[PDB]
Order: C-alpha cells, then structure tokens, then sequence
C-alpha cells in the first residue's frame, strides 16, 4: 500500500475497482459487509459492488463538497454576490458571510434547490435502480458520452481515464477544503476575502508613514 | 490465561493471585468487564472535553433547562434530576440489551493478526482512559471544594487553549 506505505491493505482491497486505488484504507472499511445498510434500497440482484458502492459515496460528497468551496469563495470574490434583488438586501447580495448568508436567505429559495437536488437524486436513483451492471457513480445520461444535454461529452477513451482521475482528485480535496472553509468562517465569524486580504497587506499599526521626504 | 492483553510494560500484571486460578472461567469475564470499563471512561473524557467548546442546544426540560445552561464537569450530576439521569440510563441499558444502532451489525473481517493486534491496542487504550478519567474528577471535585486547591483553576488543566 503505497499511500500507507509501510503498512498493508484489506486482504482482498482491489488495485483498479476504483481509479483512486492506491491502497489507502487504514480501517479500510471496504472489507465490511458496505451492503444496504439499514435497508439501503435493498437489491440482492447486481446491486454494485460494495466497495464500488463507498465509491459512489465518496463520488457524491466530493462533487458537492467542490461546488460548496466555489459558493464559498464566489459570493465573496467573484461578483460580489450578485444577489441583484429587487428589494430585501438582507437575504441576498449584503450577507457575504456565508454562514450568515443562509441564516438570512428564506426558505423559498432553501426549497427551491432542496427540490433542485431532490429531482437531481431522483433521477440518480431511476437511473442507478434500474443501472446494474457497472452502476459507474450512477452516470445516466449526466454529461455521458452521450451526453443528455449541449456538447455531448466528446472525448477519447484514456482522455475519459484521465478525466475520471481528475474529478476523483479534485473531489477528494475539495472534500478536505470544503472542510476548511466552513470551520475558517465559523471559527472567525468573517469570510475568506476578509482574512486572506489583511495578511497579503502591511498593518496599519506600522506603515512607516509616506515618504514625505524632501 | 496469558491471553492478550499484555505487552512490554508486563508479561502478565497480576502482582496478587488474581490472575491463576478461575482459569478461562473468570479471566473471560474479567476480559468483558475490563473492556466495558475502558471504553466507558474513554467515552468519559471525550465527553468532558467537548461540553466545554460546542453545545447542543436542547432543552431538556422543555422550557428552561437548556444544555447552554448547566455546568459541565461533576456539577452537572447534582444538576440533572435523580429521575432524568434515570431515564438516560434507562435507554443506555435497553441499548445494552438490544443493540439498538450504535453500529447494531457490522465490525468488519478484520484477519486473525490485525484483528487481535487491533483488540490489544483498544484494551491499552481504555485502561489509560480510567486513570484519564480518574485525574480529571479528582482536580474537579478538589477545585469545587477550596476554589483553587489544586492551583491551576481552569477544569481542563492541559489544552490550555480551551480554557
Ligand atoms: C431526493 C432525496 C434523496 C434520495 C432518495 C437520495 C438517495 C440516496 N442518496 Mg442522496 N442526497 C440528497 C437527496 C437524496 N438522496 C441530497 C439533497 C443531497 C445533498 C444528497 C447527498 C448524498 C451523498 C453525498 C450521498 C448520497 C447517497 C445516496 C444513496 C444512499 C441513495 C441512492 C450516497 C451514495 C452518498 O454518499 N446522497
Ligand atoms: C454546494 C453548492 C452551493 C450551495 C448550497 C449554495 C447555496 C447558496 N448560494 Mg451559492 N453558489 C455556488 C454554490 C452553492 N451555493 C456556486 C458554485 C456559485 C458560483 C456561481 C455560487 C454563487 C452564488 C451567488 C452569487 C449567490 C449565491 C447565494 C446562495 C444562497 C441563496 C445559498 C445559501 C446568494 C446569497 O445568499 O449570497 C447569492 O447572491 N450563490
Ligand atoms: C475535474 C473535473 C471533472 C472531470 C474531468 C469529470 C469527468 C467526467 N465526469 Mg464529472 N463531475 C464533476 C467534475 C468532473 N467530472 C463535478 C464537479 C460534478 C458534480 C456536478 C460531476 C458530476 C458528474 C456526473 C453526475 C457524471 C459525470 C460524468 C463524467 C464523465 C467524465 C469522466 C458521468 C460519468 C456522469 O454521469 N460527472
Ligand atoms: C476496570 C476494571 C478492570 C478489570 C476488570 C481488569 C481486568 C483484567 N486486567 Mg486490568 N487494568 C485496569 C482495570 C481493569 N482490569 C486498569 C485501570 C489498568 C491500568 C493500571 C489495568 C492494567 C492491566 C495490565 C497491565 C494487565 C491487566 C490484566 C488484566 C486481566 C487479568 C488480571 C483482566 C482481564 C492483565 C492481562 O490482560 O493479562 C495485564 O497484563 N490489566
Ligand atoms: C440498567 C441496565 C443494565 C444492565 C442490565 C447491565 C448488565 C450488565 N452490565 Mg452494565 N452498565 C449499564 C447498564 C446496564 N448493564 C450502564 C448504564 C453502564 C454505564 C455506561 C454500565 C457499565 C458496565 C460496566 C463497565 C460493566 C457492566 C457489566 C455488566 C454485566 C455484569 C451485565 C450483563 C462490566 O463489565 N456494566
Ligand atoms: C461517558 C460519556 C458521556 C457522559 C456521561 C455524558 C454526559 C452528559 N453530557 Mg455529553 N458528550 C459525550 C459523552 C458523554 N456525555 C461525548 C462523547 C460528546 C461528544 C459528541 C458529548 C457532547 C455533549 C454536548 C455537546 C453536551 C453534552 C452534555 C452532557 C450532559 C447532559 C446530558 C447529555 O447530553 O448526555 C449526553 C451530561 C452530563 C450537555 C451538552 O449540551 N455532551
Ligand atoms: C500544544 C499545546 C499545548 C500546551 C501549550 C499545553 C500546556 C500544558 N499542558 Mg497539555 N496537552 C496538549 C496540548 C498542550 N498542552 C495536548 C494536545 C494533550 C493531549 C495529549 C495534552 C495533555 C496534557 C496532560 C495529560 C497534561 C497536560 C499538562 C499541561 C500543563 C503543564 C505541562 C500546561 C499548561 C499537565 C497539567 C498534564 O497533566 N497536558
Ligand atoms: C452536460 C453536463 O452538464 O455535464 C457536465 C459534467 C460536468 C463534469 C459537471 C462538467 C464539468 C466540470 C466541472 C463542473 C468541474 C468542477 C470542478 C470544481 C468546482 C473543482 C473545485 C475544486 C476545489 C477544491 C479542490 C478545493 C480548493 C481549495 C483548497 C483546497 C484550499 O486550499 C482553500 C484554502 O481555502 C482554505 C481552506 C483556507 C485559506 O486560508 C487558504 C486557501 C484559500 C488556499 C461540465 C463540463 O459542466 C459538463
Ligand atoms: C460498523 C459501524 O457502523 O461503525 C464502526 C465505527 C468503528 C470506528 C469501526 C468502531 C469502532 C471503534 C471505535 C469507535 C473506537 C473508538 C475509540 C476511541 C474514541 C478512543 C478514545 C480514546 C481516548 C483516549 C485514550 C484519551 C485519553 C486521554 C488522556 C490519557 C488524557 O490525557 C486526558 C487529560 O484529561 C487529563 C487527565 C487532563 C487534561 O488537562 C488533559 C487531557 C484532557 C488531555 C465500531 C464500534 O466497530 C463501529
Ligand atoms: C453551499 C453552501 C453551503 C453548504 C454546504 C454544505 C452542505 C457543505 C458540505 C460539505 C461536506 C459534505 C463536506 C464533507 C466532507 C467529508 C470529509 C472531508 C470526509 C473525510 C473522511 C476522511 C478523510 C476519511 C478517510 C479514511 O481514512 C480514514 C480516516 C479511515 C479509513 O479507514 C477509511 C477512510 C478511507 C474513509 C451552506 C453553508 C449551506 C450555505 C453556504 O452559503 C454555501
Ligand atoms: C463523563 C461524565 C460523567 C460520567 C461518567 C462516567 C460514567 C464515567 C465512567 C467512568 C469509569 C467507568 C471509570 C472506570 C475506572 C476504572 C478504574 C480506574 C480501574 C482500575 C484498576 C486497577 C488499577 C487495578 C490494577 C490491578 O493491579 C492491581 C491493583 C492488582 C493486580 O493483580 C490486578 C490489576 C493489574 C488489574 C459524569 C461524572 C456522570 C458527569 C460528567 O459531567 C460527564
């Protein structure tokens, strides 16, 4: 296991059921039965395999766990929160912490994409219910090579290799970064612009004036 | 009945009789009450840490009695009424007899090394925490009596930072 180094992996972890197979699983809770826990839509049938299913898991955190670091950084940098609402500047663009962003935002927007995801899981299950064989994160039609909406994903073989390989990565890290965001803004009360942009300054305890020189 | 649960510091602690004798008829026993104990205290001193940065904010008594309100360390057992802790334990010792979540099922394969390698460390591992646990009531107990007897006032006298 060379992601553990010096140590071994489950007596049977595989090397290529997932493209991030370097080894590490300490616990390596792979070897565990991972079937539907507490009923989990139950099949017996193909019904993945379960490392395969954890691989779907972590394919999911990891998806929204990237999108949540951008909806971290964007409302703040990138414009501005362009919130741009008719009226009611709390709720919208002004709480540019994003904590209290949601502590402000109404539930009609909150339903909104909860109903947004909730279709979106909808059909991942429509899908993967009926997609046995290789479940493959519960692809469906979303951005395929078919690809169910505009520029149907047109790529090559060990181009898609090498696309798996990115999003399982940048995943895996924005699930740490996501991480970081939230106990950062929390444990400061303040957003990322705020503390990042003091530090790349000079305090104004000591500025050495202006040159005022002669 | 050297079994596991030894190591470098001792071959086999038992510097009484305790240990020959009742052999395998009290030293599996011995095993399961050892394990409750430790896990139990390990338990304990995760608790004490956590009430002092986060708070769940339940009302216990609906109401008043809120959680962000009652003292953590042994105060809170002069707090919570005879009955409440009653029913608490209750739950615990229905989850005791049924298993009720708490992983229910499911440890794993865990091969016979690991997996006896991985029982020896968390016997070593509770053991610790009962003298963890066993420090931190007696400075608690002895700053509630002359309010800094023990000098170093805050209840968590290492991690600084949290106090
Ligand atoms: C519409 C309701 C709904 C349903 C039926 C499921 C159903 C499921 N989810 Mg899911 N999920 C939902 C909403 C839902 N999710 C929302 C709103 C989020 C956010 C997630 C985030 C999520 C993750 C991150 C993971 C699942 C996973 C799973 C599977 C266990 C199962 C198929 C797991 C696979 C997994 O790891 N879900
Ligand atoms: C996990 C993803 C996620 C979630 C849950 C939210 C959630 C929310 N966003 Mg958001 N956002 C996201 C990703 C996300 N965003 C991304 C990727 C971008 C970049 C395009 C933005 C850009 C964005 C803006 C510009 C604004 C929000 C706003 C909001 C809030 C309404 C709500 C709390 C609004 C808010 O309250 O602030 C708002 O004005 N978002
Ligand atoms: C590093 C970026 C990246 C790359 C190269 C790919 C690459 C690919 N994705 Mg993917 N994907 C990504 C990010 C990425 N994805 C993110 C952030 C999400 C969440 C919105 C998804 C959600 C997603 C789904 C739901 C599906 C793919 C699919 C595919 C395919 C191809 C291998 C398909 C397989 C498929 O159906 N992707
Ligand atoms: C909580 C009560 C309790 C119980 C029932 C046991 C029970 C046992 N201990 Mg033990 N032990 C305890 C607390 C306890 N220990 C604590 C707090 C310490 C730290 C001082 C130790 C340190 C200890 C050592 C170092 C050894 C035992 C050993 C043993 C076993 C044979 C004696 C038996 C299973 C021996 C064993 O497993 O063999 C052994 O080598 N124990
Ligand atoms: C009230 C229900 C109940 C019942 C029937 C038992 C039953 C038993 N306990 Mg027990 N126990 C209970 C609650 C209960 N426990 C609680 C609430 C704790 C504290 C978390 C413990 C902590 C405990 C230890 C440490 C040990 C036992 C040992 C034992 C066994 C001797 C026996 C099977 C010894 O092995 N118990
Ligand atoms: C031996 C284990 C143990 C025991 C006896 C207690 C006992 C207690 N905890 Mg506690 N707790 C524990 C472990 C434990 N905790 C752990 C491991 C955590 C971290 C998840 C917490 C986190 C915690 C919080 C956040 C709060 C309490 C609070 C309390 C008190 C109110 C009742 C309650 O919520 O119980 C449980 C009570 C004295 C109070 C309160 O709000 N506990
Ligand atoms: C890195 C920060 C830090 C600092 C400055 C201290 C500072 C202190 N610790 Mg401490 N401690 C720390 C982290 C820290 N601890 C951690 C992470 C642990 C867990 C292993 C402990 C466990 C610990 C114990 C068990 C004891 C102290 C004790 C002490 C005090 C005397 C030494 C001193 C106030 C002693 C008082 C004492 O008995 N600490
Ligand atoms: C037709 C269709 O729809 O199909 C779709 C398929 C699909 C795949 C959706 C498509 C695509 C590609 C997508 C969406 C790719 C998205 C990738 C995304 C969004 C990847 C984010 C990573 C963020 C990470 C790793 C973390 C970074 C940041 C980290 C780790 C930090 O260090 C943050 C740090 O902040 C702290 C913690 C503290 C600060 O003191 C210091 C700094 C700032 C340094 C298409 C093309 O749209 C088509
Ligand atoms: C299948 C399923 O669903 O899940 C699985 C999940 C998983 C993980 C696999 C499972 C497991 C195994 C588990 C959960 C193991 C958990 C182990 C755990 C939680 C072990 C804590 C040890 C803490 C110690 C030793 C603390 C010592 C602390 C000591 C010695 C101190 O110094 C205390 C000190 O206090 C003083 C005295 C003074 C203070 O001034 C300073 C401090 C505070 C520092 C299960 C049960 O199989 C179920
Ligand atoms: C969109 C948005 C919001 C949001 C949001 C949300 C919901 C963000 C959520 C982010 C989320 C959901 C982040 C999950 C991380 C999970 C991690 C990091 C797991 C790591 C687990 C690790 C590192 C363990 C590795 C192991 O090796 C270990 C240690 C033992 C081994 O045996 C087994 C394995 C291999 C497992 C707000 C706040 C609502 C509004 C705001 O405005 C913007
Ligand atoms: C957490 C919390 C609470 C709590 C709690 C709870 C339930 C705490 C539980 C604590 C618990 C369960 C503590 C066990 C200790 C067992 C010990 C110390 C055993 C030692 C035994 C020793 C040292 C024996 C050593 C021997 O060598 C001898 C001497 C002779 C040899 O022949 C045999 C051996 C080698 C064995 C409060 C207080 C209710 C409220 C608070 O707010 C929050």
């Amino acid at each position: 296991s060379p992601r553990a180094l010096p140590f071994g992996s489950a007596p049977a972890t595989l090397d290529g059921s997932l493209v991030g197979d370097v080894g590490f699983d300490p616990i390596g809770f792979s070897t565990a039965p991972f079937a539907s826990f507490n009923n989990p839509l139950y099949k017996e049938g193909d019904f993945m395999s379960d490392l395969e299913w954890l691989r779907e898991a972590e394919l999911t955190h990891g998806r929204i766990a990237q999108l949540a670091v951008l909806g971290f950084i964007w409302p703040a940098l990138f414009g501005t929160f362009p919130g741009n609402e008719n009226f009611g500047g709390a709720d919208a663009f002004s709480y540019v912490n994003p904590l209290e962003a949601i502590t402000h935002v109404p539930d009609l927007a909150i339903y909104q994409i909860v109903g947004g995801m909730a279709w979106v899981e909808y059909q991942r299950v429509i899908r993967i219910k009926e997609q046995g064989k290789n479940r493959v994160s519960g692809d469906i039609g979303l951005g395929y090579p078919g690809g169910w909406n505009p520029f149907n994903l047109n790529y090559s073989p060990e181009e898609y290799a090498e696309k798996q390989l990115q999003e399982i990565k940048h995943c895996r890290l924005a699930m740490i970064g996501a991480f970081g965001l939230f106990f950062q803004a929390l444990n400061s009360g303040t957003d990322i612009v705020s503390q990042l942009s003091p530090a790349f300054a000079a305090p104004d305890y000591a500025a050495k004036a202006g040159y005022f020189l002669p | 009945e050297n079994e596991i649960g030894a190591l470098a510091p001792t071959g086999f602690f038992d510097p009484a009789k305790l240990s020959d004798g009742i052999s395998q008829e009290k030293f599996d026993q011995y095993r399961l009450a050892e394990l409750k104990h430790g896990r139990a205290a390990m338990l304990a001193v995760l608790g004490y840490v956590a009430p002092e940065t986060y708070r769940f904010g339940y009302d216990l008594i609906p109401g008043e009695l809120s959680t962000r309100d009652i003292p953590n360390g042994v105060a809170a057992l002069n707090a919570i009424p005879f009955g409440g802790w009653v029913q608490m334990i209750a739950f615990v010792g229905t989850v005791e007899a049924y298993g009720w979540f708490t992983s229910p099922t499911g440890v794993l394969d865990l091969p016979a090394d690991i997996l006896a390698k991985r029982q020896t460390s968390e016997l070593q591992h509770g053991r610790l925490a009962m003298l963890a646990f066993l420090e931190l009531i007696r400075h608690d107990s002895q700053n509630l009596a002359q309010p800094g007897f023990d000098g170093y006032d805050n209840l968590i006298t290492g991690l600084p930072f949290l106090y």
